[PDB]
Order: structure tokens, then C-alpha cells, then sequence
């Protein structure tokens, strides 16, 4: 089939019930480890280093049949566990960031969005799992962004990884993945 | 109001480094190298 394919495809992009270290260099772990440490060395001493540790899925506050009844969203929330390094000092500053809410696929291909079941349609030749997990990329290389932007023109004492980073364009890339989301005719 | 987490033997910058770990009540988890004076 194609459905069963397809969950598992973005089942194993977002490895959500897997344990931090073993997870495989796949869809978003593959682009936080890639994507991150972002540093910033620049002045002669120090600047900072930002490194990923870990991510973590929330679970789903509603089920699917809650989500279909009750008109709701069917998403876990996404969570990072950023590291600040001066290397100035030696302080480490550890913090989980949010970083928006993931989408859930139910047993169909389907999502659940404010009650609607919508389908990303793969057209295709690149699976859904991974046309998520490119785009998930590109926020995230523009999320790196804001980070790199803030150390150049923060005071470094007073900045931290909660500070540095800005959610929004990784947001504003999923936002547009999911929202070109189609309606279902099961 | 700082809280005294305890010492812990993190590696960063790659290798070990001993901290004091503290946990800032608002939060943050500061992280505090032995090898500095304060």
C-alpha cells in the first residue's frame, strides 16, 4: 500500500517515541545535528557556542476521535535541550526551548487539523516524511539565523539559549507545509 | 536565589570539565566551572 508506507515514513522522521540516543541521523534529528552548533567566535575571546543536545515530542493532549468531535488539532509539541558555552569562562546554561507544535499522522496518511482530516498529497517521488523534514531544515537554518544575529549584537553575559533563540521561522516553514495541506474524500 | 545542584563532571568543548551545578530559581541551569574563582 501507500498509507502504510507513508506513516511509517514520517513515523521514523520524527523518531518521537525513541530514546535521545537511539535515534538514527534521520529527518529532524538528522537537521538539529547537522544544522547546530552555531558559534560565534568572533571576538578574540570567546563569543559563544551553541550546541543540541537533545529533542523531545510531547504526547498528544487530545486523540484523534477527541480531535474529530471536538473540532482540535491533532500535535505533540516539539521541545530542544539548547546549551549555552562561553568559552570566555567555561559556564554552560542549559534550557528546553519550544519550538512549535508537530503535526501527529494518524493509521491513514491523514491529519487531524482543527477537526479536518487533510492529506499532503506526495506527487511525488520524495515521501512525506522527508518533504516534512526538508522543510523542517530550512526553518530551522533560518532559526539558526536569529541566533547568530542576537550574539553579534547582545551583551554575551546576558544572553542565553532561551534569548538567542526565535521560533517563528521554523513556525512560519511548517506553517506553510501543513497549510497547503489538502481535505480528505475517504 | 540560587539552588546548589552539585557537582558534576560534564564534558564540553570536547572533553570533561568538573561543574558547579546550579539551578537559578526563576530558571535557568547554570553551569559553573570549577576552574574559575567564582
Amino acid at each position: 500500500p501507500l498509507t502504510e508506507i507513508q506513516v511509517e515514513s514520517y513515523k521514523k522522521a520524527l523518531q518521537a517515541d525513541v530514546p535521545p540516543e537511539k535515534r538514527e541521523n534521520v529527518g529532524i534529528q538528522a537537521a538539529f545535528k547537522e544544522t547546530f552548533p552555531i558559534e560565534e567566535g568572533d571576538k578574540g575571546k570567546g563569543g559563544l557556542v551553541l550546541d543540541f543536545l537533545e529533542y523531545r515530542i510531547g504526547d498528544p493532549p487530545f486523540s484523534q476521535d477527541e480531535c474529530r468531535e471536538k473540532d482540535l488539532t491533532y500535535q505533540a509539541p516539539l521541545y530542544a535541550r539548547l546549551q549555552l558555552i562561553h568559552k570566555d569562562t567555561g559556564l554552560i546554561k542549559e534550557d528546553e526551548v519550544f519550538l512549535g507544535h508537530l503535526p501527529l499522522m494518524t493509521e491513514d496518511g491523514s491529519f487531524i487539523i482543527n477537526g479536518a482530516d487533510r492529506v499532503i498529497v506526495s506527487q511525488g517521488g520524495r515521501t512525506v516524511g522527508e518533504l516534512m523534514a526538508d522543510q523542517f531544515r530550512v526553518g530551522l537554518a533560518r532559526l539558526a539565523r536569529g541566533v547568530r544575529e542576537r550574539m553579534v549584537m547582545g551583551s554575551p553575559d546576558t544572553l542565553t539559549p532561551a534569548k538567542l533563540v526565535n521560533s517563528r521561522p521554523l513556525e512560519a516553514a511548517l506553517r506553510e507545509f501543513f497549510s497547503r495541506s489538502q481535505l480528505s474524500q475517504f | 536565589v540560587g539552588q546548589y545542584l552539585g557537582l558534576e563532571t560534564r564534558e564540553v568543548l570536547g572533553v570533561k570539565r568538573d561543574y558547579l551545578v546550579l539551578r537559578y530559581k526563576g530558571e535557568g541551569k547554570l553551569y559553573l566551572p570549577v576552574e574559575q574563582l567564582p
